[PDB]
């Protein structure tokens, strides 16, 4: 009787708004901007079913050194994007690191840079995976 | 906003093609889906095939994707073999911003047709053996068991898959008594069972 759950992130296809890169904040490789707030949503199900899933992200790392840190699609550069949980903490990208208001999953996104970024706009792409028990 | 019309497929032996509904709830939004089964280990498996494997969702749609058995009957015949459907949404294109696709991930249960426990009696079958430090789940029915608010005493332990006349072992925090519930063919909760270690 139960089905899976209708995925949002943001309000239209599946796209997430980011803040803008400053360059200023990015000099240097580590350097960090500050983190926007997103959330995907589990719509249309059993909050149970929700809640009891278990999300992942799958996507590009930036170099071999940020295996957590997204690249970009050229356009900034020496920069990338980073995912982290409800409360700062960046997440992989490989897509085997799971687990676990009503069925939203909250999320930040921020910038980080592996050198002197260079001006220009980020773009990123990247896949989420739900897995129901 | 794409959806799927149930948590796990059973795939009775037997059975030409077995149906799953894919949904998409909103009306601005536009798919492209692409599905694929995967066996236990994640490696796409060309022994269950769905169709449409592509197909587009503009707008508030629902579609309905046929999963045949490709298995040539080589899958065991005494227990379930575990798979995975996988449903992916790709969604159309558009300032800095991050755009997510989307892959649900359910179990798809390959059952034979001559079990002798009846599916329904499965889970009160399951044994705890208690090591070190951690629980060992024993499963010795023909189906993959599901387990979830495992607890033992107090505390609050791990979920669990224990396969068919198999095992899993979770971690323990160092009680006796075990609760525990499973997860049917509907995806439904069962009630509050209770465990010996």
């Amino acid at each position: 009787m139960n089905a899976a759950c209708a995925v949002d992130a943001g309000s239209v296809d599946q796209t997430v708004q980011l803040g803008q890169v400053r360059t200023a904040s990015l000099a240097q490789e580590g350097a960090t901007s500050s983190a926007v707030g997103f959330n995907i949503q589990l719509n249309d199900c059993d909050t149970n079913v929700a809640s009891k899933a278990a999300v992942a992200f799958l996507g590009t790392a930036i170099d071999a050194g940020h295996t957590n840190v997204l690249a970009l699609q050229s356009s900034a550069t020496n920069v990338g994007v980073q995912i982290l949980d409800r409360t700062g903490a960046a997440l992989t990208l490989d897509g085997a690191t799971f687990s676990s208001g009503t069925n939203t999953i909250p999320f930040q996104a921020r910038y980080f840079a592996t050198g002197a970024a260079t001006p220009g706009a980020a773009n990123a792409d990247a896949t989420f995976k739900v897995q129901y028990q | 906003g794409v959806a799927l019309g149930a948590t796990r497929v059973i795939y009775p032996a037997g059975q030409k093609q077995e149906q799953l509904a894919v949904t998409n709830n909103d009306e601005n939004s536009t798919y492209l889906i692409q599905s694929w089964v995967e066996n236990a280990d994640g490696v796409k498996d060309g022994r269950f095939i769905v169709t449409p494997p592509l197909f587009a969702m503009k707008g508030k749609k629902e579609n309905t994707l046929r999963i045949l058995d490709a298995t040539n009957n080589q899958l065991p015949q005494d227990r379930e073999s575990l798979f995975w459907m996988n449903v992916k949404a790709i969604p159309s294109m558009d300032e800095n911003t991050l755009q997510l696709a989307i892959i649900s991930r359910i179990k798809l249960y390959y059952r034979p047709a001559k079990l002798a426990l009846p599916p329904d009696q499965a889970a009160e079958k399951l044994r705890f053996r208690r090591s070190a430090n951690s629980l060992t789940l024993i499963n010795p029915t023909p189906y993959y068991l599901t387990v979830t608010e495992l607890n033992a005493g107090t505390r609050v332990l791990e979920n669990a898959l224990v396969p068919p006349m198999g095992e899993s072992t979770v971690k323990l925090p160092s009680g006796s008594n075990i609760t525990y519930r499973t997860i049917n063919d509907y995806g439904a909760l069962t009630p509050k069972m209770t465990g010996v270690m």
